[PDB]
């Protein structure tokens, strides 16, 4: 299989400096030409970064000129981008794209990463408050639904999963919505009504910048 | 410029469906690209997609389209690529209107025990998007202190979900002992209402 991986993202302030990575594994490196491709919260894709095969040209897009610096690594099979005078629309999720179809048509980005997140902000790093919510009843449905508050968090993202991943069907992790500096999001998980509470259900949550692994089992308020 | 020809686009399963992708430059080919709610862009142009443009104006044609293809695609140009995307369609797809599952939830004790107090209304798996709610409490419709949140077409169930969560604390939560969640739909004129009261306590 091909893979791109990025890595070192994470919050900036507004005018400093910021090091991305990008992985590369599967095939001959320094006989590809890397993609750079920025992402924003409104999701419209935009392209800020190219370099040919092996650093002979390198283009850049309107919106990232002089600031931005992108380079890579083919002995190491690793892609790079430096930033330089980050704002806050450069906040967004950085994509690494390889560009190689060669035949009938011609060239492609025909393989992505898995993203990172970049945010700028001179705001606090603030970890998440992970509440359980349980219904106010223990009456009889056909399934029963429970939920995970991930409350007062900075900055994005947060991963939430069910029973170690486990429970996936019949869940729903809503996108955040921030408010005064502070993120807020709450998953929700429908179940059988014979499983719960007879057994065991946790909100796995960890949000990467605090490094908080956390795990809060849902049970009833009796 | 790279222009698309609709922002959001419809279309039920089993019919066709076309977009087109305008540049203001000739090129001898086009890409398309399909993201998905979570996942990454996908490289694309199953036998359902193919490619057909000619010369400047290029489109992408799905017949016999499923719940899977529910995702936003954006085209980027072929031969004289600065490698610039489009401005990008958002592909939902038609369905039976359903009702949607309201769930309410109390604020926790871990919660109530530093200072705020959260009430979720989860309200999952309905159509079309379109849903207002009103929270109330002893009768009286709330305006503000309400941070809504929906999620985008279900990759397989092709129903939107929502999550609204009334924020206040621990102090103001005791004036006011029954919270209520309303909601309204297409499906039913008569709105979806899950109440609960405090002082009341499990």
């Amino acid at each position: 299989q091909v893979q791109l991986v990025e890595s070192g993202g994470g919050l900036v302030k507004p005018g400093g400096s910021k090091k991305l990575s990008c992985a590369a594994s599967g095939f001959t490196f320094s006989s590809y030409a890397m993609e750079w491709v920025r992402q924003t919260p409104e999701k419209r894709l935009e392209w800020v970064a190219y370099i040919s095969t092996g650093g002979g040209s390198t283009y850049y897009a309107d919106s990232v000129k002089g600031r931005f610096t992108i380079s890579r690594d083919n002995a190491k099979n690793t892609l790079y981008l430096q930033m330089t005078s980050l704002r806050s629309e450069d906040t967004a999720m950085y994509y690494c794209a390889r560009h190689n179809y060669y035949g009938g048509r011609i060239y492609s980005m025909d393989y992505w990463g898995q993203g990172t997140s970049v945010t700028t902000s001179s705001a606090k790093t603030s970890p998440p408050s992970v509440y359980p919510l349980a219904p106010v009843c223990g009456t009889t449905g056909s399934s029963v639904t429970l939920g995970c508050l991930v409350k007062g968090y900075f900055p994005e993202p947060v991963t939430v999963t069910w029973n170690s991943g486990s429970l996936s069907s019949g869940v729903h992790t809503f996108p955040a919505v921030l408010q005064s500096d502070l993120y807020d999001l709450s998953s929700s998980v429908t179940v059988s009504s014979s499983t719960w509470p007879s057994q065991s259900i946790t909100c796995n949550v960890a949000h990467p910048a605090s490094s908080t692994k956390v795990d809060k089992k849902i049970e009833p308020p009796a | 410029e790279l222009t698309q020809s609709p922002a959001i686009m419809s279309a039920p399963p089993g019919e066709k469906a076309t977009m087109t992708c305008s540049a203001s430059s000739s090129v001898s080919e086009m890409h398309w690209y399909q993201q998905k709610s979570g996942t990454s862009p996908k490289g694309l142009i199953p036998a359902r997609f193919s490619g057909s443009g000619s010369g400047t104006d290029y489109s992408l044609t799905i017949s016999s389209v499923e719940a899977e293809d529910a995702a936003t695609y954006y085209c980027q140009q072929g031969s004289e690529n600065t490698e610039t995307f489009g401005g990008g369609t958002k592909l939902d797809i038609k369905r039976a209107h359903a009702a949607p599952t309201v769930s309410i939830f109390p604020p926790s004790s871990e919660q109530l025990t530093s200072g705020g107090a959260s009430v979720v209304c989860f309200l999952n798996n309905f159509y079309p998007k379109d849903v207002n709610v009103k929270w109330k409490i002893d009768g009286s419709e709330r305006q503000n202190g309400v941070l809504n949140s929906w999620t985008d077409q279900d990759s397989k169930d092709s129903t939107y979900s929502m999550s609204s969560t009334l924020t206040l604390t621990k102090d103001e939560y005791e004036r006011h002992n029954s919270s209520t969640c309303e909601a309204t739909h297409k499906t039913s004129t008569s709105p979806i209402v899950s109440s609960f009261n405090a002082r009341e306590v499990t």
